């Protein structure tokens, strides 16, 4: 009865509604078993929340970068900050890499050990290092504002808002990939062109989109 | 069913051991479908040449069909307001649409009115029989009053489709042979039965 | 699915896989360490 | 009364099985213990026949296996088009072929096998190929790059749908028995549609591409200034200007004055002289006709309306005097077991890819096919090895079905049943007549040797001495030289300047010329047909001897392949039709060997060379070194070994290296061929030992190989080096010294 992504088509055995976005859309049957599920469902999410931060990143900077502001384009933002100030190569990857190392194997552990994590064993936490959800950790910290503790109804639909715009932000981020990469140019450029004029300035006549 | 003539020499209709897409009904849904189409395509393989013929168009269209740009090397007319690609592109997803869900219907029948499509599902809802599910736009006006004039106009339909379908042939070996206009054809066979032939042809 | 993942946990594929890796591995070592005979 | 007859959803698609190992066969499936259950799982997973006995079920295999079969031609044929492509000097070649040699393959740059990219002109480098491809390609028309890489898509599509179409045909809409069965339906269809069809279309690309723009290049014009296939079937003007019949489109052939189309449908007969290819006017007529030939075949037998033939009838109704109840029952014997038709088509393939092979070089089609004696040789040794597997292979499983599923009550007085009976004074006719052969033709060329070594070389033979003459064959040619003038008055010279005649030769090189036949060649073909009968012997005994003996009179119920029946009545290693087709496997290999040598000797010693006349590679040494074996063994062998073991430091050494691999190896496979299995595994009892004691003795146990076992690896390996050897040889050699 749920919309399912192929209307007429039922859903498959392990594809139930219980999750958000359970269009029924497994053609490949990779969430039969349900820990490989749950560790998808994780996965799912991460990047979902990633393609939201750099699609919000390179469309604010795409814009300072028409207007009259000096920001540069993103493709190059990263060399041409480096250069800019005194910054290295070495030192900013291994502090990156130290720190992202630190929180994500932390997250790891607590999908193993769905529970040690707010063992004290840190500083003096508890209470906040420990999960509520597969991939929802929301305490104190990473639910601050407090959502995830009043009206559950509410709640779950914004778990539903938040995977669509995620799913969303992924196929935007690739748009923005190919969009460049074809064109050769910026995206915001790009889609101020096919406004110009939709009917040529289009991939039908970018003469790469259709190599005819 | 409607329009045999216990004419099957081949004799492909025979319901039993059948499978695969050798079943009557798949069968007899291509025919039909096949039907439509040769009549559409006739009447628009013809149309602007005598639409023209007559004037009431202006010249700059009423090229000959094969032309219009399905061919290129055939010719290709220009003026359109857009590629013939950027047209191409919305006519695959059109496609697409419409022939996916008329198929998704014959495959699960009555399951292709149910998922919330904006109301536009009562319409597709038809009978439980593929290539005349009729409800109130695919038989806009209550047609089929009398039972008998129902299969009489069924009758009706696969023959002016099967005439359809010699003709859009008849167009086809025209225009590759002697290469001009369908209309043109006429004209000619008609200033001379004897001497505009294809005996003339040769 | 599972059925297909034992299927290539069957001992031939994984005959291939490892042996894969170690030509590869051999094959780029020779690549950025060209001719190499001492130490 | 023939329909199309289908049963649905007959086997599910499931990974289930997949992960159950052996599960076609109820005995393997319950598990491994010991090592030979790998063999065994390896070696029956394809006998249908053991499997089940289902006609309906084995029939259904092996259609999908045919599938899958084809798929792979198609996958394997679209990587060689698509290297084509992207990886030769193709388009080099279609400039200038007379001096830039092929080249696909190319090596890459690591830690020293680069040094193989020989530089094959074209400003090119890589590697050699002998298949010829570039003179087919430029025989059908292809110019630009993007054709073959079209060609390529296309291939793999095709590749895809016939992978498709056999899972289909297996799980979900499969056909049944009768409609297997429909014979007379198959037949007609066959030879109606698929060759006359083939034939048709075939003789239409002919004419309207590979005719025009294959007239174009031998005049000369630029590759890439030729107009495209398109545009030469749209404007008839250019095909008009190109031979004036086009100009009338087809009224002329509709009003039956065929005369006027011989412009481009023509009987020259003879070669083309700027290409050294036969006339493609010529071919195309030829495939015109056959292709109304087959097609007028393809109307014979009766299938839904009473004209037509009934096989079966036909069959019965030719009986004889000597011969009792005659065909009776063999079309039972055919409509109902897949071995017999598998045997009697494996022979027929066999034979003809060898009369492919001898056709081929002897009146070549291709233009500047005759210059590459490399490619000359190398296409026809090859496929002369192809012919020898199949026919081998043919009796193999003539054999096979003679064991299993004959049935003596449907043949009482059968042609079948009076052959099985006085099966012993045939047998023994083909023998003496065998060793009256041997003794004979081998026992001259031992003559020779003696009287040379002793120093009386007055009393060899040879076309000085005692002289040995194939007059029927001189004959022969002089008869084919001289038909045209009488036999053939509309045909305008000999079909092969092999006849005799006069020397075509192109860019310096020799196409072809007559050739002399000598005592030489007189032995030379005495000793072919002893070795034939000899194997044609094995292979008969193995089919003859299969139900039983007079040694073994229940060789039937022990089934086609068993080691030995003990040591019993006086020993009894080797007895079943599988070794029977051992060791005629054997003898195969022995004779094809010596044939190929026979041709390439006879090529490079007496037509090969360069003309200045001509200048023989060897300059005829052949005649005079060819009739003893010392003078083969040295003139011939230890001489042409030069190239082939000098090689190095260049984009050869692979040859030498693989020489050297498969003597080898070649040797490597007499230990088996020689061993017994029983002193394996006490020497692996004992090695058992030594591991379990540190306590790593393995969970399957470890048995030596199952005699046959032994066998066949024996003779696979032997096999394998020995044809690695003479394949290495030959190209190393002929491409060094042309
Ligand atoms: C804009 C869409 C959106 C929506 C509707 C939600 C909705 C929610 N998020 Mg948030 N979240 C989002 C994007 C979104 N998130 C993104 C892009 C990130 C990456 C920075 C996160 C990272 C994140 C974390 C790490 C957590 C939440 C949590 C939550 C829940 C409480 C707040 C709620 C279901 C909390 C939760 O799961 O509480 C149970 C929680 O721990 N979110
Ligand atoms: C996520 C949504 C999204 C959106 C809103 C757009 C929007 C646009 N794309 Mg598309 N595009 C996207 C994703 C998206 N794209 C993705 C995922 C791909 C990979 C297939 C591309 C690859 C792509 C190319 C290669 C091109 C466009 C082009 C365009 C522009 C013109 C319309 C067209 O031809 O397409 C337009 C601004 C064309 C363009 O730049 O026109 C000016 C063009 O050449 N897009
Ligand atoms: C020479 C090969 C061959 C042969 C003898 C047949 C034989 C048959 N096919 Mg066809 N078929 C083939 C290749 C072949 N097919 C290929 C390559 C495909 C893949 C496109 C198919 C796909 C196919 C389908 C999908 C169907 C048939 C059907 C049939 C039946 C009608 C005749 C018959 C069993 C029909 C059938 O079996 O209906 C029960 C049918 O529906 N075939
Ligand atoms: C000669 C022309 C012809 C005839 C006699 C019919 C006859 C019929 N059509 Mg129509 N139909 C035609 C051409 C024709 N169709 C064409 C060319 C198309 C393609 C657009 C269709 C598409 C079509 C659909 C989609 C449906 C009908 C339906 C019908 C039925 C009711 C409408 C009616 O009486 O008309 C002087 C009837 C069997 C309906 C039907 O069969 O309902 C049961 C229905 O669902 N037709
Ligand atoms: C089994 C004996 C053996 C040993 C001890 C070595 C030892 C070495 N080989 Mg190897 N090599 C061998 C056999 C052996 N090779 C064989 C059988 C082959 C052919 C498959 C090669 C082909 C080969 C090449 C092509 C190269 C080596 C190289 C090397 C070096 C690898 C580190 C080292 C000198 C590399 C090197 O730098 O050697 C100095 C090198 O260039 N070897
Ligand atoms: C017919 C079988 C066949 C064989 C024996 C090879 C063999 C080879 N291919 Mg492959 N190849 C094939 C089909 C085949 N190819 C097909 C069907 C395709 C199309 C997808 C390709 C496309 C292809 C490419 C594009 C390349 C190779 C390359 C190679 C080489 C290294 C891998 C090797 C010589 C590599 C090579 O030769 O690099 C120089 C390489 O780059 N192949
Ligand atoms: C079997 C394949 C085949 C195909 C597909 C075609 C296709 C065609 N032929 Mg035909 N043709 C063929 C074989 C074929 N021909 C053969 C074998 C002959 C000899 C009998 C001819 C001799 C022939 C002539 C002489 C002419 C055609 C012509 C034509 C064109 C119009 C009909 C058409 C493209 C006409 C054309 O357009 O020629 C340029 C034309 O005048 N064909
Ligand atoms: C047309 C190709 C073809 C096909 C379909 C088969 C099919 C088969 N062969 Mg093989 N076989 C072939 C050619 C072929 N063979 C050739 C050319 C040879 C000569 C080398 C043999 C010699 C051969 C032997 C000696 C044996 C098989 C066996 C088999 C069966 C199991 C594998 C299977 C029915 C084995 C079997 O089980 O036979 C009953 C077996 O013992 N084949
Ligand atoms: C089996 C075939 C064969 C045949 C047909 C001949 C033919 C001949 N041999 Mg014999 N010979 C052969 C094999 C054969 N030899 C072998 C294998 C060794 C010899 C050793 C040999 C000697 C030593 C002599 C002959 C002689 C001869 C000649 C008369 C007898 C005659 C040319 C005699 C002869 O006439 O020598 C000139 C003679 O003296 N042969
Ligand atoms: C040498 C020999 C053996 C001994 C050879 C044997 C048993 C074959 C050994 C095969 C390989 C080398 C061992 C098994 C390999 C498997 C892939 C297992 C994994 C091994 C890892 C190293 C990958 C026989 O058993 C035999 C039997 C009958 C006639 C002649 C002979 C004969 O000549
Ligand atoms: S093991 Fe060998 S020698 Fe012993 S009986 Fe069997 S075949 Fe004969």
């Amino acid at each position: 009865v749920r919309p399912v992504w192929f209307p007429g088509n039922p859903p498959p055995a392990h594809l139930d509604g219980s999750l958000a976005g359970d269009y029924g859309f497994d053609p490949l049957f990779l969430g039969q078993e349900p820990q490989t599920l749950k560790w998808y469902v994780q996965a799912e999410l991460v990047h979902g929340r990633f393609a939201m931060l750099g699609a919000a990143g390179i469309i604010l900077t795409s814009i300072g970068a028409k207007v009259g502001l000096g920001f540069p384009e993103w493709y190059d933002a990263g060399k041409v900050v480096v250069e800019k100030n005194n910054i290295d190569f070495p030192t900013l990857m291994v502090i990156q890499f130290y720190l992202m190392g630190w929180a994500e194997t932390k997250r790891w552990y607590d999908f193993k050990n769905p529970g040690s994590q707010a063992d004290g064993s840190f500083l003096g936490f508890t209470e906040e290092f420990k999960g509520l959800e597969n991939g929802y950790p929301g305490g104190r910290f990473f639910d601050p504002m407090g959502l995830s503790r009043g009206d559950a109804a509410k709640y779950q639909e914004y778990k539903q808002k938040e995977v669509k715009n995620g799913r969303l932000a992924m196929i935007a981020c690739l748009g923005f990939a190919a969009q460049y990469a074809a064109t050769g140019k910026g995206p915001l450029d790009n889609l101020a062109d096919h406004l110009a004029d939709p009917n040529h300035v289009n991939f039908a006549t970018n003469g790469v989109s259709i190599p005819i | 069913l409607p329009g045999d003539f216990g004419f099957d020499p081949l004799g492909l209709l025979d319901p039993v051991n059948s499978g695969g897409f050798i079943e009557p009904k798949w069968l007899q849904y291509s025919e039909v479908i096949h039907a439509r189409w040769a009549m559409l395509g006739a009447a628009g393989c013809i149309a602007p040449e005598v639409l023209g013929a007559a004037g009431l168009i202006p010249d700059a269209t009423n090229i000959k069909w094969f032309e219009s740009g399905v061919i290129p090397p055939a010719g290709s007319y220009n003026g359109y307001w857009a590629d013939p690609y950027t047209i191409f592109f919305v006519e695959i997803v059109a496609m697409q649409f419409a022939e996916l869900r008329r198929l998704q219907d014959f495959r699960y029948p009555g399951s292709m009115g149910q998922q919330y499509f904006l109301g536009l599902e009562a319409i597709f809802k038809g009978s439980g029989d593929a290539a005349y599910p009729g409800g109130p736009f695919f038989n806009l006006f209550n047609l089929g009053k009398t039972e008998a004039a129902m299969k009489e106009l069924k009758l009706k339909e696969i023959k002016n489709g099967r005439l359809a379908m010699l003709a859009m042939l008849g167009y086809g070996a025209q225009a590759v042979m002697t290469g001009k206009g369908p209309f043109q054809n006429l004209v000619e066979h008609l200033a001379d039965p004897v001497n505009n032939n294809i005996l003339t042809n040769f | 699915m599972k059925d297909f993942t034992t299927y290539l946990s069957t001992a031939p594929v994984i005959a291939t896989i490892w042996f894969t890796f170690t030509a590869g591995l051999l094959i780029e070592i020779n690549r950025y360490f060209p001719d190499p005979l001492v130490f | 009364k023939v329909k199309i007859a289908v049963d649905r959803n007959p086997v599910e698609t499931s990974f289930e099985k997949w992960a159950k190992p052996g599960h076609f066969s109820r005995t393997l499936s319950k598990g491994p213990n010991t090592t030979t259950w790998i063999w065994n799982l390896h070696a029956d997973a394809h006998d249908f026949d053991s499997h089940t006995s289902d006609l309906e079920e084995i029939s259904r295999k092996v259609f999908s296996a045919h599938f899958g079969q084809l798929g792979i031609i198609f996958i394997w044929l679209s990587g060689m088009y698509f290297h084509g492509a992207r990886f030769s000097n193709y388009e080099a070649w279609l400039s200038d072929p007379t001096h830039i040699k092929p080249s696909a393959q190319v090596v890459w740059p690591i830690v020293g096998q680069e040094i193989l990219n020989g530089d094959v002109g074209g400003g090119f480098q890589g590697i050699q190929i002998t298949s010829g491809f570039f003179q087919l390609w430029r025989a059908s028309g292809i110019t630009s790059e993007l054709q073959l890489y079209t060609t390529a898509i296309g291939g793999l599509v095709m590749a895809a749908a016939m992978f498709f179409a056999g899972w289909f045909h297996y799980h979900k809409a499969a056909p049944k028995l009768e409609w297997f069965q429909n014979v007379e339906s198959m037949l007609n269809h066959h030879l109606g549609g698929l060759l006359g069809l083939g034939s048709l279309a075939w003789a239409g690309h002919q004419i309207h591409v590979s005719l025009p723009v294959n007239k174009l290049l031998d005049a000369g014009v630029d590759p890439k200034e030729i107009p495209l296939p398109h545009d030469l079937l749209l404007n008839r003007a250019i095909m008009a200007d190109l031979y004036p019949s086009f100009a009338k489109g087809i009224a002329p052939f509709f009003t039956l004055n065929w005369s006027e189309y011989s412009d481009f449908l023509t009987f020259k007969g003879g070669l083309n002289p700027v290409t050294g290819g036969l006339w493609l006017s010529d071919t195309a007529h030829h495939h015109v006709a056959i292709a109304v030939l087959f097609l007028v075949a393809g109307h014979m037998y009766r299938t839904n309306w009473g004209i037509g033939h009934s096989m079966k009838e036909i069959l019965e109704a030719h009986r004889g005097p000597f011969t009792g109840e005659g065909h009776v029952g063999l079309y039972e014997i055919l409509t109902t077991s897949w071995h017999a038709q598998l045997a009697i088509n494996l022979a027929l393939f066999g034979s003809l890819s060898i009369i492919v092979a001898h056709h081929m070089y002897a009146m070549p089609p291709y233009p500047y096919l005759a210059t590459d004696y490399g490619t000359q040789l190398s296409l026809f040794t090859h496929h002369t090895w192809i012919g020898g597997f199949c026919i081998v292979g043919a009796g193999a499983h003539a054999a096979i079905f003679m064991v299993r599923d004959y049935d003596p009550t449907n043949n009482y007085n059968n042609l079948l049943d009076r052959v099985i009976r006085h099966r012993d004074a045939i047998i023994s006719h083909l023998n003496w007549v065998c060793i009256f052969l041997g003794f004979h033709s081998f026992g001259l060329y031992i003559h020779n040797d003696t009287m040379s070594a002793l120093g009386r070389p007055q009393d060899m033979f040879s076309d000085t001495a005692i002289q040995l003459q194939p007059v029927f064959a001189q004959w022969i040619q002089n008869t084919h030289f001289l038909a045209p003038q009488l036999t053939a008055p509309n045909a305008l010279a000999a079909t092969s300047l092999t006849w005799g005649g006069d020397l075509v030769a192109v860019g310096g090189k020799v196409a072809m010329m007559p050739i002399s036949l000598g005592t030489s060649d007189f032995m030379v073909h005495h000793i072919h047909a002893f070795t034939i009968h000899v194997t044609v012997l094995i292979l008969l005994k193995g089919v003859l001897f299969a139900r039983s003996s007079r040694l073994i009179p229940d060789k039937a119920n022990l089934g086609f392949r068993f080691p030995c029946d003990g040591p019993g009545r006086g020993g009894t290693c080797q007895v079943s039709a599988w070794d029977h087709v051992f060791l005629g496997l054997f003898w195969m290999y022995n004779s094809l060997s010596i044939v190929i040598f026979h041709f390439s000797w006879k090529m490079q010693s007496d037509v090969w060379g360069t003309v200045t006349g001509v200048s023989h590679i060897t300059g005829g040494n052949f005649a005079q070194s060819a009739n003893t074996i010392n003078g083969w063994l040295r003139d011939f062998l230890w001489a042409q070994s030069s190239q082939v073991i000098q090689s190095y430091g260049s984009a050869l050494s692979a040859y030498g290296l693989i020489f050297l691999g498969a003597h080898f190896v070649w040797a490597f496979s007499l230990m088996f061929l020689f061993s017994g299995r029983g002193y394996w595994q006490e020497l692996i009892e004992s090695i058992v030992w030594a591991h379990n004691k540190l306590k790593v003795a393995p969970a399957i146990q470890p048995r030596a190989l199952s005699i046959t076992q032994g066998r066949a690896v024996g003779v696979a390996h032997y096999l394998l080096g020995g044809i690695a050897t003479t394949w290495s040889f030959f190209l190393a050699r002929i491409i060094s010294v042309g």
